[PDB]
Formats: C-alpha cells, sequence, structure tokens
C-alpha cells in the first residue's frame, strides 16, 4: 500500500471542517441565500464535512491502535465511521441530484417550483434524503462484503458520470445550440413603437394593418411544418376572421411547398411569402414588428427558435414538441398538437381574439421568459455551477470507484492490485472533494463570497474579543 | 481495520 503520512488525512479533514462549517454558517446567517439550491448546497457541505471528519477521525483511531486489537470495540467504531462516510457519500449524490432537480425546474418551471419548494418542504426533502441515506449507509456497511452493495455504489457513481457527461454535452458542447444570444436578440436594435414597426413592415409588403403572423424556417414535409401552416391558412381562408389576419411566410426548400405558399400569396393578399434566406438582423426586426410567430415544427429539440422571437416581443404559436414545449408556457405563448392544421388554425383564431385586448404584458412575459434562458442569467449560471460540482465529485471519486470496480472484478489481477495499492491517494482525493466544493460555491456565488468576507472580518473581531 | 472500506 502507498504511504501518505496520517497527518495529511487529519490536516485535510481540519481544512475541510473549517471550510464547510463556514459554508453552512454563511447560508444560515444570510437570508439572501435562503433558497432551495443553497439549502441543497448546505446538505452537500454537511456530507462533504462528515466524509472528511470521519476519514480524519478514522486515521486518528488507526494511529492510536498502532501506538497501543481491543476486540470488537475497534470493529464497532470502524463500522460506525464507515457508515457515516457511506451515508454522507449517498447524501452527497442525493444533494447533487437535488441541485440537478432544482436547476432543471428553476430553468423551465421557475414560478411553479418556487411556490412548491418552501423552506418547510425543502427541509422535509433534505431530512428524508439524510434519513434514507443513513438507513441505506448503515445497511451498506452491514453487507459491505456483498457484491450487491458495491455494484449499487458503482451504479450510483456511473449515474453521476452519465449525469456529468449529459450536463457537459448540454452546457458546453451544445452551448450555442440552445443558448439565447442576448447581445444580438435585443429589443434595443428596434426603433419606435411596435405599432409603427408592424405598420411600416406591412406597408413594405403592400398590406393593411392587421394581426400579423410570421413563419421562419425551411420548406419541408415532416420537419419545420410549413405544410401544417399552409393547410391552416387554407382552413382560415373560408373564415371571416382571416381578413383581420396577416401572414408572412419566410424560407426555401421543397418547390412543391414553395409553389403552394406563392399560390396562396397571389390568391389572398394578406398572405406574403419571401422564398429567400433573410439576414438574422432583418428576422430580428420581423420578430419585433409581427404580433405572433408560428413555429409548427414536427421536431424542435431546442426552444431557441421561440426564444429568439420571444426576446423581441413576438408571441409564439408553436407545437408542443421538444424545446418549444419546455420554453413556451400559457403566459408566454400558445401550444398546439404537431401536424394538426385544424388545431393550429384555431390557435391563430385564438391569437386573433387575444390581440383585441392589450398584448403588452403577454410580450413582457415572453421577453422575461426568453431572458431567463441566457448563459449570463442566474438560472443557467447555476446549471454551470452544478456541472462544475458534479464534475469535481466525479473526478474526486473516480479513482476510488475504479478501485471498487477492480475490488469485485479483478482483485487477483496484478494491474488491478497495483492500482488498488494507491487507495490512500484515492481517499486523499475524496478529502479534496470536501475542500474544492467550498471554493466552487464562493467562486460561483457572489452573495456567499460577501457573507464569507463578513466572517473573516468578524473572526478578526472574535480573536480581538478573545484576548481582550 | 483500515482507512475507508474495500481497500
Ligand atoms: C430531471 C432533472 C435532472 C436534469 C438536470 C439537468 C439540469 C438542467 C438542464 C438545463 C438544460 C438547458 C436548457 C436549454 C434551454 C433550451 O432548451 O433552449
Ligand atoms: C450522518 C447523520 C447526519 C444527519 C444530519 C442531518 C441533516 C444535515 C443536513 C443539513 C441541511 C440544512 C437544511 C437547511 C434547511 O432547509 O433548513
Ligand atoms: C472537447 C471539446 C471542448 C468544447 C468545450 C466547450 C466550452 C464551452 C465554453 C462555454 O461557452 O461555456
Ligand atoms: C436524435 C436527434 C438529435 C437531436 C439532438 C438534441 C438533443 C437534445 O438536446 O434534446
Ligand atoms: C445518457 C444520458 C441521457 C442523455 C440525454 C437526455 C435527453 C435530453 C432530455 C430531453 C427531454 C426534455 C424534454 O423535452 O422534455
Ligand atoms: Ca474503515
Amino acid at each position: 500500500q502507498l504511504f501518505v503520512s496520517p497527518v495529511v488525512f487529519v490536516t485535510l479533514g481540519v481544512i475541510s471542517l473549517l471550510e464547510n462549517i463556514l459554508v453552512i454558517v454563511a447560508i444560515a446567517k444570510n437570508k439572501n441565500l435562503h433558497s432551495p439550491m443553497y439549502f441543497f448546497i448546505c446538505s452537500l457541505a454537511v456530507a462533504d464535512m462528515l466524509v472528511s471528519v470521519s476519514l480524519g477521525f478514522e486515521t486518528i483511531v488507526i494511529t492510536l491502535l498502532n501506538s497501543t486489537d481491543a476486540q470488537s470495540f475497534t470493529v464497532n467504531i470502524d463500522n460506525v465511521i464507515d457508515s457515516v462516510i457511506c451515508a454522507s457519500l449517498l447524501a452527497s449524490i442525493c444533494s447533487l441530484l437535488s441541485i440537478a432537480v432544482d436547476r432543471y425546474f428553476t430553468i423551465f418551471y421557475a414560478l411553479q417550483y418556487h411556490n412548491i419548494m418552501t423552506v418547510k418542504r425543502v427541509g422535509i426533502i433534505i431530512s428524508c434524503i439524510w434519513a434514507a441515506c443513513t438507513v441505506s449507509g448503515i445497511l451498506f456497511i452491514i453487507y459491505s462484503d456483498s457484491s450487491a452493495v458495491i455494484i449499487c455504489l458503482i451504479t450510483m457513481f456511473f449515474t453521476m458520470l452519465a449525469l456529468m457527461a449529459s450536463l457537459y454535452v448540454h452546457m458546453f458542447l451544445m452551448a450555442r445550440l440552445h443558448g439565447i444570444d442576448c447581445s444580438f436578440w435585443n429589443e434595443s436594435y428596434l426603433t419606435g413603437s411596435r405599432d409603427e414597426r408592424k405598420k411600416s413592415l406591412l406597408s413594405k409588403f403592400g398590406m393593411d394593418e392587421g394581426v400579423t403572423f410570421m413563419f421562419i424556417g425551411r420548406f419541408d414535409r415532416g420537419q419545420k411544418g410549413v405544410d401544417v401552416l399552409l393547410k391552416a391558412i387554407e382552413i382560415l381562408s373560408s373564415k371571416k376572421e382571416f381578413q383581420e389576419m396577416r401572414f408572412i411566410i419566410i424560407g426555401k426548400g421543397d418547390p412543391e411547398l414553395e409553389g403552394w405558399a406563392r399560390s396562396l400569396e397571389e390568391k389572398h393578399g394578406n398572405v406574403k411569402v419571401i422564398t429567400e434566406m433573410l439576414s438574422r438582423e432583418f428576422v430580428r426586426e420581423l420578430y419585433g414588428s409581427v404580433d405572433f410567430v408560428i413555429i409548427p415544427s414536427y421536431f424542435e429539440p431546442f426552444g431557441l427558435v421561440a426564444l429568439e422571437a420571444m426576446c423581441l416581443g413576438a408571441i409564439p404559436i408553436a407545437s408542443a414538441v421538444g424545446g418549444l414545449r419546455d420554453i413556451i408556457t400559457n403566459e408566454t405563448g400558445i401550444l398546439v398538437k404537431a401536424g394538426d392544421p385544424g388545431e393550429l388554425a384555431n390557435a391563430i383564431l385564438k391569437a386573433l381574439e387575444l390581440s383585441r385586448s392589450d398584448l403588452s404584458k403577454f410580450r413582457e412575459n415572453c421577453k422575461k421568459r426568453a431572458m431567463s434562458f441566457s448563459r449570463q442569467g442566474a438560472n443557467m449560471k447555476g446549471a454551470i455551477t452544478l456541472t462544475i460540482l458534479i464534475g469535481v465529485f466525479v473526478v474526486c471519486w473516480a479513482p476510488f470507484f475504479l478501485h471498487l470496480i477492480f475490488y469485485i472484478s479483478c482483485p487477483q489481477n496484478p494491474y488491478c492490485v497495483c492500482f488498488m495499492s494507491h487507495f490512500n491517494l484515492y481517499l486523499i482525493l475524496i478529502m479534496c472533494n470536501s475542500i474544492i466544493n467550498p471554493l466552487i460555491y464562493a467562486l460561483r456565488s457572489q452573495e456567499l463570497r460577501k457573507t464569507f468576507k463578513e466572517i473573516i472580518c468578524c473572526y478578526e473581531f472574535l480573536e480581538v474579543l478573545f484576548q481582550g | 481495520l483500515d482507512h475507508x472500506r474495500w481497500k
């Protein structure tokens, strides 16, 4: 076994104890950090502290025995120490998963999650997490020799690894796929009122002032659903309500659908078709002029199409598919069944009736919703914090869990034995998870840094009052 | 008894 001085385990356990107490004290002392996310960061801080305190205390207990077997007493103390480490490891997984649940629901169902997750409900959930993890942790140490327990912990680590892989793929690799660009899609690029922007836009296409509906995307059968909209305009054609409606259809593709759109354009007059790929700057002006944006997509994994429109006040009429279903709410748009022209025609009729009242607040809801999905926003920055925290967990626990994989799969293999002999370094990396996490919380939370700065000033006064 | 478990 690879030697590391017992004092390293004790000192790292002290540094972790000092750091994580400061984290728990800061969240409790500051009412600004009294949100479910920081409460789940608090349970994670307890779990981190308890792991390093138990590993530090265990090292003190082992060194004491090497200095002085003491029968069952040492085995009983070992089982209790290992149960606290197991319980806290399960609780740390549960806490990170709870921050993952917190972030997913604050990103998509912000108002809904906030009303549900009260200080009482989050207090119950954390208590239930720790109650189930202490029960499971004790049971896991009883059947530590059993494969089922070791396989369960390895599966739980592989779940966290799969969570890290999917979060890194979303937050960093797919960053520019679903991330809204607030520097470009800004209402500051628009001049005048929406009434005059719509008036000028409709006058440019030789049309009267009416409820303007806009389509942007490829002309294809089974993807962006231009066919659904073209069928819906034909359904609306017979209705008297269609005369108060205006349609701007942009995109290229299928000559069959291009020719269909151009045929309805010359047939109705309130229908305008641009069979050209327009510049994002002009699409932005269209989003800020039109009343509604119709996204009748059969498939749209990223709500970016709706997000871009919502930024500039355009109320989206999209399909309840992928990202559109997630981004659009009752307050921020109208959702319809994909591939249903009859339901879309009714949604355009609903939108026409909706426009008779003041849509000013509806657009403000769209703007506020689209704004919360920006990378510079508190919701996305928290998801990046979550990816860093899970990333740090996975990296710090990976050698231990590979050691655990090796323990049950290849304990006889010299290549596994050589890796398994550096177990003390893997425990040191577990100590580091409890030291790196408080450094991340401070780095990612400006408010927690401020509260930490108040404790270093109060500790200077504590030591001053201690001597005098 | 040793440091951690499954060493
Ligand atoms: Ca032990």
